[PDB]
């Protein structure tokens, strides 16, 4: 709990290049076969995204949320179980917590005492957090079924999410497609919008533990985290009302 | 006469031989479509109003109302209520409004205490037990409890505080049993010299005078923040007309035009969408999932072909961009 | 485009803002839309020449 | 008028209407004594179930604050260039030139 495991060590800031990806539907309006111009928070094309991995090391450092988050994970068994957002990441204030039980995503904003590197066994909090109290907010997603067991073949789970807080409005853009690099271009879709209204300056991630303190072994997954900037893109809408292309006004 | 239309547009009583554009033919709207989304996911507002139990003046229990549909229409169109009075809004106007946060408490008061619950009220009750704040935007509703909250010879199961060491603020629940101390003689938790006993049991009985009788008071506290409104009240809608020129009144949309079957796909989180012109070309039904194509009502230009008024008054009307079938 | 007005939709202006504020905003849109058409006629007369 | 039109126990001679079936148009007086009827229960000319008495009385008292202080309101409506103007301040006049 309070002792760092073998997977925690100083590591170099590796990064990759995201070229096309990072475009999403800026609004809920419908448009087809038109050229639309909009300025919002987007991931610049041909940018530098910080690269992370999990397997003799585990990457879950405290990451500033200031400019937003573009999270893209390449996985089979859905290793990453959720996210942790908040300012101090302690019981002094309220923090957002996202836990995926592989049935219904549980989203709760509350006062949590967070450890340095939260883990999930079944879920066990702690290790994630020791105590919780004094909160009125709770939320749940729709019922579903997902398999957390190991899978074979290629990497069939690519989950690319955009996490942003706009005037207290926390929105989640979601996309899932089969596929150490992603390629291709597709526009993300809106999923969750919660008027939480908290200040999130930093964030972490959750891991799924498997075993036949250090007895639990980390899974095998890779991902990276980008940031958003207020840039103007031209979105290409097709006859079906989807984005097949995007052009960066200044690149 | 279309001949006179040529005179008014030209601002002359002599029209020379030629063709002149006068006005533009258009189809005016007939009916009006009013659509409102369903009231489904109604909210437990009966946990106070119809609740079997209740609380004292200072023990008042609050029920959180958020992310749900609160239907007061049955009550306001009926109103089996003792007295309903409040400031800034009429209670009958609370069922058409959407609010971010809503709170509904439950407590019973004596008949003489009806005036004690008002925004910014002061007295032996308002100040020492419960009262509405000066900025209170909600409304309070009394109800006659003589058939429920009462009891034979009185109700002694709940007590009220006569005195308090300090003035209590609005919207504050103090269950403290602390004894009031008027002088410098320590009370030692009990009444005595320079000490008063603030707690008193309710006399509520159906047979006593109007002065003291159980009256259930539910204070509805409404708060509208910058966040979207998670609690809306009920509203009635009308039917939907198609293939006819009519006015559009929707939840987030208003306009005029005709509705037709739309072949365009839409997202589950979108209601309506815009065309190249930033003008809505389609809308989704609020109650059911469907999309209809919005088209403007038929129209066309009107030109008059007439010879010189000094020659003949014969008139010929040209409808441009309109086939003879759509002229009527 | 709003032509300086709070919004480019008239129904929103009239249905929300008060009559004295609505008339002002509606005048800004009408004023500009007449200028846009004014520039159009000017260009057509040039091309017509 | 808190010095004049108020009263220790209050002056209810002046009254006001809290209820009406719709919005009262401007420059229109409502003398209607009809009891406001919310539901289908006939009121029989008195308040009761689904029946409410619109007219009420002012709170005027000398002891309380502004809300209890009566004010005498006189609203002037001028007709300007709607007909020959026969009224205006003590303005002089001169001979034609």
């Amino acid at each position: 709990q309070c002792v760092n495991l073998t997977t925690r060590t100083q590591l170099p800031p590796a990064y990759t290049n995201s070229f096309t990806r990072g475009v999403y539907y800026p609004d809920k309006v419908f448009r087809s076969s038109v050229l639309h111009s909009t300025q919002d928070l987007f991931l610049p094309f041909f940018s530098n995204v910080t690269w992370f991995h999990v397997i003799k090391r585990f990457d879950n450092p405290v990451l500033p949320f200031n400019d937003g988050v573009y999270f893209a994970s390449i996985e089979k068994s859905n290793i990453i179980r959720g996210w942790i957002f908040g300012t101090t990441l302690d019981s002094k204030t309220q923090s957002l917590l996202i836990v995926n039980n592989a049935t219904n995503v549980v989203i709760k904003v509350c006062e949590f005492q967070f450890c340095n590197d939260p883990f999930l066994d079944m879920e066990s909090e702690f290790r994630v957090y020791s105590s919780a109290n004094n909160c009125t907010f709770e939320y749940v997603s729709q019922p579903f079924l997902m398999d957390l067991e190991g899978k074979q073949g290629n990497f069939k789970n690519l989950r690319e999410f955009v996490f942003k807080n706009i005037d207290g409005y926390f929105k989640i853009y979601s996309k899932h497609t089969p596929i150490d690099l992603p390629q291709g271009f597709s526009a993300l879709e809106p999923l969750v919008d919660l008027p939480i209204g908290i200040n999130i300056t930093r964030f972490q991630t959750l891991l799924a533990l498997h075993r036949s303190s250090s007895g639990w072994t980390a899974g095998a997954a890779a991902y990276y985290v980008g940031y958003l900037q207020p840039r103007t893109f031209l979105l290409k809408y097709n006859e079906n009302g989807t984005i097949t292309d995007a052009v960066d006004c200044a690149l | 006469d279309p001949l006179s239309e040529t005179k008014c547009t030209l601002k002359s009583f002599t029209v020379e031989k030629g063709i002149y554009q006068t006005s533009n033919f258009r189809v005016q709207p007939t009916e009006s479509i009013v659509r409102f989304p369903n009231i489904t996911n109604l909210c437990p507002f009966d946990e106070v109003f119809n609740a079997t139990r209740f609380a004292s003046v200072y023990a008042w229990n609050r029920k959180r109302i958020s992310n749900c549909v609160a239907d007061y229409s049955v009550l306001y169109n009926l109103a089996p209520f003792f007295t309903f009075k409040c400031y800034g809004v009429s209670p009958t106007k609370l069922n058409d409004l959407c609010f971010t946060n809503v709170y509904a408490d439950s407590f019973v008061i004596r008949g003489d205490e009806v005036r004690q619950i008002a925004p910014g009220q002061t007295g032996n009750i308002a100040d020492y037990n419960y009262k509405l704040p000066d900025d209170f935007t909600g409304c309070v509703i009394a109800w006659n409890s003589n058939k429920l909250d009462s009891k034979v010879s009185g109700n002694y199961n709940y007590l009220y505080r006569l005195f308090r060491k300090s003035n209590l603020k609005p919207f504050e629940r103090d269950i403290s049993t602390e004894i009031y101390q008027a002088g410098n003689k320590p009370c030692n938790g009990v009444a005595g010299f320079n000490c008063y006993f603030p707690l008193r049991s309710y006399s509520f009985r159906p047979t006593y005078g109007v002065g003291h009788q159980p009256y259930r008071v539910v204070v509805l506290s409404f708060e509208l923040l910058h966040a979207p409104a998670t609690v809306c009240g009920p509203k009635k809608s009308t039917n939907l007309v198609k293939n006819k020129c009519v006015n559009f009144n929707f939840n987030g949309l208003k306009g005029t035009g005709v509705l037709t079957e739309s072949n365009k796909k839409f997202l589950p989180f979108q209601q309506f969408g815009r065309d190249i012109a930033d003008t809505t070309d389609a809308v989704r039904d609020p109650q059911t999932l469907e999309i209809l194509d919005i088209t403007p009502c038929s129209f066309g230009g009107v030109s008059v072909i007439t010879p010189g008024t000094n020659t003949s008054n014969q008139v010929a009307v040209l409808y441009q961009g309109v086939n003879c079938t759509e002229v009527p | 485009s709003k032509f300086g007005a709070i919004s480019s939709v008239l129904n929103d202006i009239f249905s929300r803002l008060d009559p004295p504020e609505a008339e002002v905003q509606i005048d800004r849109l009408i004023t500009g839309r007449l200028q846009s058409l004014q520039t159009y006629v000017t260009q057509q007369l040039i091309r017509a020449a």
